[PDB]
RNA sequence: CCAUAGGUUAAUGAGGCGAACCGGGGGAACUGAAACAUCUAAGUACCCCGAGGAAAAGAAAUCAACCGAGAUUCCCCCAG
RNA sequence: UUUUGUAUAAUGGGUCAGCGACUUAUAUUCUGUAGCAAGGUUAACCGAAUAGGGGAGCCGAAGGGAAACCGAGUCUUAACU
RNA sequence: AGGACCGAACCGACUAAUGUUGAAAAAUUAGCGGAUGACUUGUGGCUGGGGGUGAAAGGCCAAUCAAACCGGGAGAUAGCUGGUUCUCCCCGAAAGCUAUUUAGGUAGCGCCUCGUGAAUUCAUCUCCGGGGGUAGAGCACUGUUUCGGCAACAACCCGAUGCAAACUGCGAAUACCGGAGAAUGUUAUCACGGGAGACACACGGCGGGUGCUAACGUCCGUC
RNA sequence: GUAACGGGGCUAAACCAUGCACCGAAGCUGCGGCAGCGACGCUUAUGCGUUGUUGGGUAGGGGAGCGUUCUGUAAGCCUG
RNA sequence: GUUUAUUAAAAACACAGCACUGUGCAAACACGAAAGUGGACGUAUACGGUGUGACGCCUGCCCGGUGCCGGAAGGUUAAUU
RNA sequence: AAUUCCUUGUCGGGUAAGUUCCGACCUGCACGAAUGGCGUAAUGAUGGCCAGGCUGUCUCCACCCGAGACUCAGUGAAAUUGAACUCGCUGUGAAGAUGCAGUGUACCCGCGGCAAGACGGAAAGACCCCGUGAACCUUUACUAUAGCUUGACACUGAACAU
RNA sequence: CUUUAAUGUUUGAUGUUCUAACGUUGACCCGUAAUCCGGGUUGCGGACAGUGUCUGGUGGGUAGUUUGACUGGGGCGGUCUCCUCCUAAAGAGUAACGGAGGAGCACGAAGGUUGGCUAAUCCUGGUCGGACAUCAGGAGGUUAGUGCAAUGGCAUAAGCCAGCUUGACUGCGAGCGUGACGGCGCGAGCAGGUGCGAAAGCAGGUCAUAGUGAUCCGGUGGUUCUGAAUGGAAGGGCCAUC
């Protein structure tokens, strides 16, 4: 009574963890909500609507802490 | 609801033309704002819009 | 007896340059004010069966 | 295409009809051909009477195959800018 | 009144059987549509009348497409 | 036999002998095999009838486009991308 | 005189027993009701099926009736039940997902088989690069909870003790993703194409919702 | 109806710890034999000897075969 | 008195009586595509339908809803033009 | 109460004792006036209750006469039936065993008797659920339709008034 | 010629009367020593009635069907699509009639950009001002705010204020994520043209995740795509859209 639905899948989060083909635009990170969780940084950046981690020019994922107060960032040099 | 569906029409002699929604009920007042002109190829006025 | 082509479905499939047929896009026909003009932008293309049910669609269209 | 109960492919993808109703009466011709039309002059018939078009046809393309050889001289025909070169490369002519 | 109607006679002909095929009059439902009304089954089954060795059809108020073809009927294609 | 599972107290059979159920026609698609090959093949019909004749016609050697059209390109678009 | 009384024939059928592979597909026996009446009976006739007839039970219409019997449409349809016949050899599932007037049926995917291609593809172990908020712990935060410290009986706040799936200022094992390496593995791996079956699973272990940390209970994950 | 060691029966035939011996399966080994794939020897069409390894199996897929009736090979062969 | 022939004989059906309602006769109604026929060689003290069910004392209040009866002035309104 | 759930209502009568019965009360779960209310002599193979007579209905059966039953001679069925070398117990087990484990017991075969088990025989459960099954039935379900009925035109004309 | 009235006329509307269709289940005659039927005579009725086609109403009298599924048996109740959290075992994903709460929209500004700003709460002091209106100072630090659930995020603010605007543009799209499929989502960059900014640059709707309907059949605008002898046209396609 009043209890049951709920979303569905919306899967959000890291798709190209660590190091990756990178391509010109894989993702990495999907975790979307998030604006923190993973702040756009690198040689890629994007950051769509959904917050989406673009992942721009190909390469190799970073995942970084620089910056005050934690702050992951998520960079992508070349590879 | 609440909400009609406004349709904006171009300035120029072409048929093209926008669509959109309006508050009719608070605005009664046909809008207004340029856009675009795909055929006339050249943003000019769009009017149109209870 | 020659076999019967489905009519219904030999109106929305074109056989291609092989095995693909290539269809219409869906949602592109009815209530557009208030969808994305990307998304429509991207579905006045046609596109090819998407391999899955491809199957079925040679069936249908046996003269194809 | 019974897709199991709900609704077929065959349904919720849309109807794009329209038919030529002309390209039926449209042959297409090879440069394979012609050297086989028969003699010389490839009328806007010829290739019907040389098994190769079609008694109901009307219009037809010349077109490239990747043969000529032999100096043709097509008549009250049409043909590819691609065609009317190879064709001419032999000593072709177009009739138009 | 005429005249018809009706009556008698005679000469002819019909009647009833029939297997299929044939023309015509009337005409289902199960079934399929994974339900069911449009639709399908099917102008089928079935009933009725009529005729022949065949029946029916047939010498364009037909097609064609600006070239032309030339009654009807049956076969193969056109074409699922 | 059907079931997650049956010695099962779940189904079927008293026994024997004979009969008893994936066929056939046309179509379409693969696989194998044979013929020929950018060509392959005839239908009806004729018939000196399984020949031979008949290529009406079907399939393939060209595709893209909704089509007009164009064509190893073509659509999309003003468009060069 | 009387749809009057008692009572045989005659008509009927309330009770019990017996019969129940009967003597009998409704009877026998002992009782029982009407018996000049809407009585009872012979003979012949008329009503025909969605029609008849009916002092009305859906009763009767040839041992048949909420639509007779015979023949035909007809091999109706049957996602259901049953049954499916000689031998050997290789491989070998599923009982899941997603849809479905769908739930014991189907269809795409997944898993089987067979064929054709493909790169050092795929697996395990090692090392490197990764994001992680589970277990656990903790109480700043969200709530909750004690005990002290002032409150014309107590918040707040200070210190001291705990609790949490929808608490987290912490935080594993580990799983997973990627990179490189050796060995081993009769390509194990991917794509495509011919044939599928299968979408009732059961128990045991571990992590759990539900249930009573009940059930050979139920519902997921995983082996 | 003994019915809460399977039974008999056991004070150790129970239990704890330690250690050795043995029994025990279609597991593993040995020997002989069969089929599939890989290697050798070889010898090489062929082809086998050795060796490596594989061979539970419902739905179901794949590959090989046996036999029954009728046609040709049949005015042949077997046959009183 | 009647009824479930073959598990129900009854508190069920039937009945005389009552009431409502239709019917002016080529009656209403019913069988029948129709002709025709029953009703009835009857004619409102007659015939059909429905409910109640001897007889006695009785049978109250509601017409809003539905049906039926009457009115139809006006509003809406088919074919047709 | 052929209507009352609470309900064996409460009271009275009958009994030694009465969830029934009869007479009352009224709190009518949820009577009620021609889908008639309340009475009613007579009638009834009608429902309920009481009594007198009567008795094997019963306490509690006993004997007796016949038809079978049993024996002999003649004739001669049936359902059922996977195969049988067809014991008890306790446990096990697709979860209530002749067939499994353990144990106990038991010379082989008939005849007459009884029915506790063979989830005995009999009928592809009638209850229950399921099937995009069936049939009749109802209705302001839907869609149609005979019949009834409305008007227009046709068969269908001549005049006058307004 | 109109705005309007007698004459004729045409025609509709009823209302009368007539006969001659039409009816007669009145009376005779003949067929005929018949009750049917037919013809004739007469009476009554009379363009009515009745019938055919069409048409509105009525129509369980009859006919064909429909009348969902999940469901700890069925029914009743509840549920059926979408979004948020837990269950979910630290990648994705996972069930129940498990525990909780929301969506079916709202904004021409609540969008774009440029420039600027930063809370809640308490303490102290202040006219009417008190529990809390506005003012001042201090502590405090995302405990505020966020159009609407929840989770995540937000100070370089995604929060607040103002100027200028319409990028809530058109055509495309490297490449990815997520689905059995139909689809759905993210998207740098390219071409045309815009807006804001001195400029770098930002802008393809809103802090993000709900705010939704496939196909068919059609409706509206556009288009030299098609258009059955030809030219048109109807109709069809295409693009936009209801
Ligand atoms: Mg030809
Ligand atoms: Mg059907
Ligand atoms: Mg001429
Ligand atoms: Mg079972
Ligand atoms: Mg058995
Ligand atoms: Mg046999
Ligand atoms: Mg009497
Ligand atoms: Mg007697
Ligand atoms: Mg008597
Ligand atoms: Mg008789
Ligand atoms: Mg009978
Ligand atoms: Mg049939
Ligand atoms: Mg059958
Ligand atoms: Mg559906
Ligand atoms: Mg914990
Ligand atoms: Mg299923
Ligand atoms: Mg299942
Ligand atoms: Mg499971
Ligand atoms: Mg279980
Ligand atoms: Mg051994
Ligand atoms: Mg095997
Ligand atoms: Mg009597
Ligand atoms: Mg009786
Ligand atoms: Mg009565
Ligand atoms: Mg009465
Ligand atoms: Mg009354
Ligand atoms: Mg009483
Ligand atoms: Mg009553
Ligand atoms: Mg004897
Ligand atoms: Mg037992
Ligand atoms: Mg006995
Ligand atoms: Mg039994
Ligand atoms: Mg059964
Ligand atoms: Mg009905
Ligand atoms: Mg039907
Ligand atoms: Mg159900
Ligand atoms: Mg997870
Ligand atoms: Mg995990
Ligand atoms: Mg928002």
């Amino acid at each position: 009574g009043g209890s049951t639905r709920n979303g569905r899948d919306s899967e959000a989060k890291r798709l190209g963890v660590k190091r990756f083909g990178g391509e010109s635009v894989l993702a990495g990170s999907i975790i979307v909500r998030q604006r923190g969780t993973k702040f756009h940084a690198g040689a890629n950046v994007g950051c769509g609507r959904d917050h989406t981690l673009f992942a721009k020019a190909d390469g190799k994922v970073k995942f970084e802490v620089k910056g005050p107060k934690n702050r992951k960032f998520i960079s992508i040099e070349a590879e | 609801g609440i909400r009609e569906k406004i349709k904006l029409v171009s300035s120029a002699g072409t048929g093209h033309f926008y669509t959109t929604t309006k508050n009719k009920r608070t605005k009664p007042e046909k809008l207004e704002l340029k856009k675009f002109d795909p055929v006339v190829r050249q943003h000019v006025i769009y009017k149109e819009a209870k | 007896p020659k076999i019967k082509t489905v009519r219904g479905a030999a109106k929305r499939f074109k056989k291609t340059g092989k095995g693909g047929f290539k269809h219409k896009h869906a949602n592109l026909r009815h209530i557009l004010t208030k969808k994305a003009t990307k998304r429509k932008r991207h579905l006045r293309p046609k596109a090819m069966v998407s391999k899955g049910d491809l199957g079925l669609v040679i069936a249908c269209l046996p003269y194809a | 295409g019974f897709e199991g109960g709900q609704m077929p492919l065959y349904r919720r993808l849309p109807k794009f009809g329209f038919t030529s109703r002309k390209a039926a009466i449209t042959a297409e011709i090879r440069l394979s051909d012609l050297a086989k039309v028969e003699g010389g002059v490839v009328d806007l018939n010829t290739l019907k009477a040389a098994n190769i078009i079609g008694i109901q046809i009307e219009f037809a393309k010349v077109i490239l195959a990747g043969e000529v050889t032999t100096p043709v001289t097509v008549r009250g025909l049409r043909v590819t800018k691609g065609a009317r070169a190879a064709i001419e490369a032999a000593g072709g002519k177009i009739e138009e």
